[PDB]
RNA sequence: ACGUGAAAUUGUUGAAAGGGAAGGGCAUUUGAUCAGACAUGGGCCAGCAUCAGUUUUA
RNA sequence: CGCUCAAGCGUGUUACCUAUACUCCACCGUCAGGGUUAAUAUGAUGCCCUGACGAGUAGGCAGGCGUGGAGGUCAGUGACGAAGCCUAGGCUGUAAAGCUGGGUAGAACGGCCUCUAGUGCAGAUCUUGGUGGUAGUAGCAAAUAUUCAAAUGAGAACUU
RNA sequence: UAGCGGAAAGGCUUUGGGUGCUUGCCGGCGAAUUGCAAUGUCAUUUUGCGCAAGGAUAAAUCAUUUGUAUACGACUUAAA
């Protein structure tokens, strides 16, 4: 009798606007963070730029600990007191479509060799902004080697207390 | 207010169901334990009443065959674990799964002497009980009972000591020197700072 | 025919004896001390049964039976020596051992794999209580069957593989410890 | 050198309970040297953990996990309400669980 | 967008005393008793069907595919079903002879319409 | 002791549990097993952001 | 259990735990109050909107599920396998139940619209038939008594 | 190389040799792509599998027998 018609759902027009995030306080270009998640977990690194994805452009210099440029996500990060001066910095190149890639197809195994594919450009690009804040990080004392070093909890040490 | 393998407690000062009390608590929480010198934990009351809040406990069992009856424990280090494994619904897994993590000793049998023991506030008839009572102390008691050891773990709760006695000593020289010194060397500088960074 | 077996039939012979006069509880005892042996071992055994010196432990049917010193083999206190039980089983053995022959089979590997021994339908017949009261007096008749087998090595190896599964961040922690 | 530690310790006490029923769907938690509500209140949206292992490999691994989060308080001792994504076993009453330190502020 | 199913009440609502006696089966039977407890509703005891456990209006009599099942017997029995194969699916029964599966099988593939069963014995 | 050959009830083999009974309801975990649209040229499980409805805590 | 400036008795001041109760949202059913084929495909018994309520023995009414036969209709299904029976396989319905994979087996049987009844069982010290635990247990003890060889026979405490 | 420790000692100091690392203070190379998080597997038990070194070379039951025992088991004796 009924059999329901193959017309479809083609759906209200919705009221759901694209506002820009509001950032904490915390967080102000030149400032140290440590990781707490992903494959660099609990290392000492260094904010340069916000990008339009909602993430944060991170390098904490690849010459001092073997951190490149990379994104990290606002939320699974702390932000410490100490800041250096990013007035030697160029950082404007850098956008969304820089971290583009194609993902593949797929594919797999045997020894899915994978020592190759970088970029000549993503190798120069990292020596120029680890050479303008190695000439900053050299003025204060004890810096270079508080980024080297690894973050991890102590028996005593309450987070709740701490201010980081 | 922190996890560890294990907590040796040395009862003495401490009263009975108010330590009991806590013991317990804790197992319920994948902890351990192992109290120690049990012949020595105070009991509020004039000696005399507890020994009738006894003969009466001792004066209950089975009617047609004992055996099978309410067992009385004599020996103290069993009594301050009775009072326990009546704290706790001891017929369910989880019951048991907490009793294996306990032990309970009258006197300091080795696996531990070596240790570090500890006291729990809350519970010592010194901060709590008015002064001006009276408090029973167990074993004493006990042997009135039972118990024929009140002699023996005493001519041992010595050869012990004793010795505690110059492990210390030791430990002072030694330290009344990594102190002495601690004193002119680099106590500079490298002090003017940390003395700060504090 | 036959029940649950799971063995190889080529390298098997087997008898059977339906509607036999013989206690069902009795033979279910005999049938599973014999049960897991070698051939030429258990037609010793049940021999020295017969003349005392061995004995069939009554495990499941054996309430208020008495005691005795040789039950002490096995590590049961209760057992007896069923005349009637085994010289039927004696039987089917030489009945089944002469079928092999036929076939062409070894008896030094030949073992008892399977045996059982289910009910049959029972004779009845009456007695006289008191009072003028008419009770049942029944027997309890057997149905035995057994396979023996050519006994073997290299009975499972097997079985199963992987062929395995594993996600991208998974897969990258492999390549980092291959080249440390 | 040593640790390598980035959450903070804690227990599974019990489930959400009265006197005699209890209700399973929601879990309570302890954490190391928190003794009051105002102190409890910095681990509140963030994300806990429970770890299990297995005789059988599942995925290339013999260790399985629970993922779930804090909810709020409850009493006044720093005692947690904790749901999870699916919930725990009840043999996980006094086993250790990790407490995560991000959702970060 | 399809709506997703919720079942509320998965397990099935076995009959009292169903599994201590053997005569009992698991078919559904009330109780009409007076020291029954079912009846009455006891804490820690079976629960009782009531119309509160029933489905959503919008997917009810469908599977997990998002399909109402349709009986079909032979190839005139299909014609009902061409232009709804998103809405209506199909089920050959069991009656059927095995050389007549494959005749409905086959233009059953043809226009697009998904069978629950076949498989087909093989 | 002959078409089909159910249940009570029994034997064998296989799997599981067992400290004064077993047998149920709610919720997980582990062990077994099972449905369901990534096929064309060669859906399931999460994370962050800005909003709406109901609340809680400084 | 244990408790003694209490974990006791009288009184005050705050926090906290928690019912199928209260507030808010999702879905089900029942009842009421409306709106609509003005050609405008598919059920006017339709297709939508808004609001309230839900315990229940004895009892009454309503809407459905199944069993055996009768009239109609799918030119329904079937020796290339109908009915029945077995299945820690699957899907639908709140449920009564229905559909379907695998095995066994060998002649008939289903859906939809109506008619009709010797039409649904756990109980009745229910009726007839079959089988358990109890249990290889109770027991097979009154009339004085049996023993040794030889023969026959597959086999002899019991026959000659 | 020495000694201490019987309460459940199964552990504590200790002479010396040999062999690494040393963030006590300065240097020079390396890490990227696990792609914005997904415990990201680094413990500790048992266990029997084959290796290859070192080492040793038996008893108890049943049947028979006894009466200090004995419902039947058990117990007590003897026997190359």
């Amino acid at each position: 009798k009924w059999y329901p018609a193959e017309e479809v759902p083609a759906p209200k027009q919705t009221r759901k606007a694209a506002r820009p995030q509001k950032l904490r306080a915390s967080l102000v270009p030149g400032t140290v963070l440590i990781l707490l998640a992903g494959r660099f977990r609990g290392k000492r690194v260094v904010y340069l730029k916000h990008l339009e994805d909602n993430t944060l452009l991170v390098s904490g210099p690849f010459k001092v600990n073997g951190v490149p440029l990379r994104r990290v996500n606002a939320r699974y990060v702390i932000a410490t007191s100490t800041r250096v001066s990013l007035e030697g910095v160029n950082t404007e190149k850098f956008n969304v479509a820089y971290f583009s890639r194609e993902k593949l197809s797929r594919k797999q195994r045997a020894e899915a060799q994978p020592k190759k594919e970088i970029k000549a450009e993503r190798i120069e690009d990292q020596k120029n902004i680890d050479k303008a804040l190695l000439a900053e990080i050299k003025k204060t004392p004890l810096l270079k080697q508080y980024l080297a070093a690894t973050f991890s909890l102590k028996n005593g040490d309450r987070p709740h207390l701490l201010k980081f | 207010s922190s996890f560890e393998p294990v907590v040796v407690i040395d009862g003495k000062g401490h009263l009975l169901g108010r330590l009991a009390s806590t013991v317990a608590k804790q197992l319920l929480n994948g902890q351990k334990i192992v109290v120690v010198r049990a012949e020595a934990l105070n009991i509020s009351g004039e000696f005399f009443r507890n020994k009738l809040k006894y003969h009466d406990y001792l004066r209950k069992a089975t009617a047609f065959n004992k055996t099978r009856g309410p067992f009385h424990f004599r020996a103290p280090s069993r009594i301050f674990y009775k009072a326990v494994r009546g704290m706790i619904s001891h017929k369910t897994a989880r019951g048991k799964a907490a009793l294996e993590r306990l032990k309970v000793f009258e006197g300091v049998p080795p696996p531990y002497d070596k240790k570090k023991r500890v006291v729990v506030p809350q519970a010592l008839r010194v901060l709590r009980l008015k002064p001006g009572r009276k408090y029973t102390t167990l074993g004493k008691l006990s042997t009135s009972v039972g118990w024929k050891y009140e002699d023996v773990v005493a001519k041992l709760e010595e050869k012990r000591k004793a010795r505690s006695a110059e492990y210390y000593l030791k430990k002072k020289a030694y330290n009344a020197v990594v102190a002495n010194k601690s004193a002119t060397v680099g106590t500079e500088v490298s002090e003017k700072l940390a003395a700060l960074g504090y | 025919r036959y029940g649950a077996t799971s063995t190889n039939p080529a390298k098997s012979a087997s008898a059977r004896g339906s509607y036999l006069r013989v206690s069902y509880k009795n033979t279910r005892e005999t049938a599973q001390a014999i049960s897991g042996w070698n051939l030429q071992k258990a037609q010793k055994y049940l021999d020295q049964v017969l003349d005392h010196q061995r004995a069939i432990p009554f495990r499941r049917f054996n309430s208020s039976i008495g005691r005795t010193a040789q039950g002490k083999e096995f590590g049961v206190t209760k057992a007896r020596w069923p005349a009637k039980s085994v010289k039927f089983v004696q039987g089917l053995l030489q009945n089944a051992a002469s079928n092999a022959e036929a076939k062409g089979l070894d008896a030094t590997r030949l073992y008892v794999s399977h045996i059982q021994v289910n009910q049959a339908p029972k004779q009845r017949r009456r007695t006289f209580r008191a009072h003028g009261r008419i009770n049942k007096y029944e027997s309890s008749p057997s149905h035995i069957e057994l396979v023996v087998t050519e006994k073997e090595e290299a009975v499972e190896k097997a079985s199963e593989k992987k062929v395995a599964r594993l996600s991208s961040r998974q897969r990258g922690r492999l390549a980092t410890q291959k080249r440390i | 050198a040593e640790s390598h530690r980035l959450y903070v310790k804690g227990k599974h006490l019990s489930y959400q309970r009265s006197k005699s029923v209890n209700n399973p769907n929601v879990s309570l938690v302890k954490i190391e040297g928190v003794a009051n509500p105002e102190d409890a209140k910095f681990y509140l949206g963030k994300r806990v953990a429970y770890v299990y292992r297995c005789s059988k490999e599942v995925r290339g691994s013999k260790i399985r996990v629970i993922w779930g989060k804090i909810n709020r308080t409850h009493g006044n001792s720093g005692v947690v309400r904790a749901t999870f994504r699916s919930n725990l076993p009840a043999k996980t009453f006094g086993a250790s669980v990790r407490i995560f330190l991000y959702p970060s502020n | 967008l399809h709506p997703k199913i919720v079942k509320k009440h998965t397990k099935k609502f076995k009959r009292h005393h169903s599994d201590r006696y053997h005569r009992v089966s698991e078919n559904w039977r009330k109780q009409k008793g007076i020291d029954s407890v079912v009846r009455r509703r006891f804490r820690g005891n079976i629960s009782e069907p009531t119309i509160g456990y029933g489905s959503n209006k919008k997917t009810k009599f469908m599977g997990p595919d998002g399909r109402k099942v349709v009986l079909v017997s032979n190839v005139k029995g299909l014609t009902p079903l061409l232009m709804h194969t998103k809405t209506f699916a199909a089920e050959i029964a069991h009656n059927v002879s095995s050389k007549n599966r494959i005749a409905i099988l086959a233009e059953a593939k043809k226009n697009g319409i998904k069978v629950t069963n076949a498989k087909a014995r093989l």
